[PDB]
């Protein structure tokens, strides 16, 4: 059907594909979201020192 | 099982014709070379056949084909994406518009007609004249 490089190239693409679909590519560490579940932890760390 | 006749002799071609819509008309013969199979030879024009269907002497009218190539069809991913073959399109409606007309007499002509023409679209939607594809040849 098709040549070597073609199927090198459409496997690369399922890989990137597939690395999104994991639904974890929003996660930033330093978002507000994540601040408003982590604001206790941290303070009861500077209170615990 | 007698074999097919195999006669041989000089001939003359006839005058050619300009009929307005086609050209040609100098084959002699009734029939073909490589079919075994007679030939159509009266031509009509577009005004003819658009009369022949509003007053009822036109029953059938058929068109010719074409195939269509597989890297134009929408149906499924391309073919160089790798994926199985997909069967084969559709054919076309011939591009040339060669047509065949069928009247109720028996009678039998040709003509050029897009397919798509305003005219003749809305008469044939209209009148209700049997409208076909010829399929294709092997």
């Amino acid at each position: 059907s098709i040549p070597t490089a073609s199927k090198n190239q459409i496997a690369l693409i399922r890989l990137n594909w597939a690395l999104n679909k994991t639904n974890i590519n929003t996660f930033t560490d330093y978002s507000k979201r994540n601040n408003l579940w982590t604001t206790q932890k941290l303070r009861n760390q500077s209170k615990n020192n | 099982p007698a074999l097919p006749a195999r006669a041989t002799a000089v001939v003359a071609p006839l005058p050619e014709k300009n009929y307005g819509s086609l050209r040609g008309g100098r084959w002699p013969f009734l029939y073909d070379n490589v079919y075994g199979l007679p030939v159509v030879r009266q031509v009509a024009s577009y005004g003819e056949v658009l009369e022949g269907i509003r007053t009822g002497r036109i029953s059938q009218v058929l068109w010719f084909q074409a195939p269509r190539a597989v890297t134009a069809s929408a149906a499924a991913p391309p073919p160089g994406l790798g994926g199985p073959q997909q069967p084969q399109p559709p054919p076309l409606a011939s591009p040339d518009g060669r047509c065949l007309v069928r009247f109720a007499n028996g009678q039998v002509k040709q003509a050029v007609i897009p397919p798509g023409e305003p005219r003749i679209s809305q008469a044939l939607q209209q009148y209700g004249t049997a409208v076909s594809y010829i399929p294709l040849e092997p």
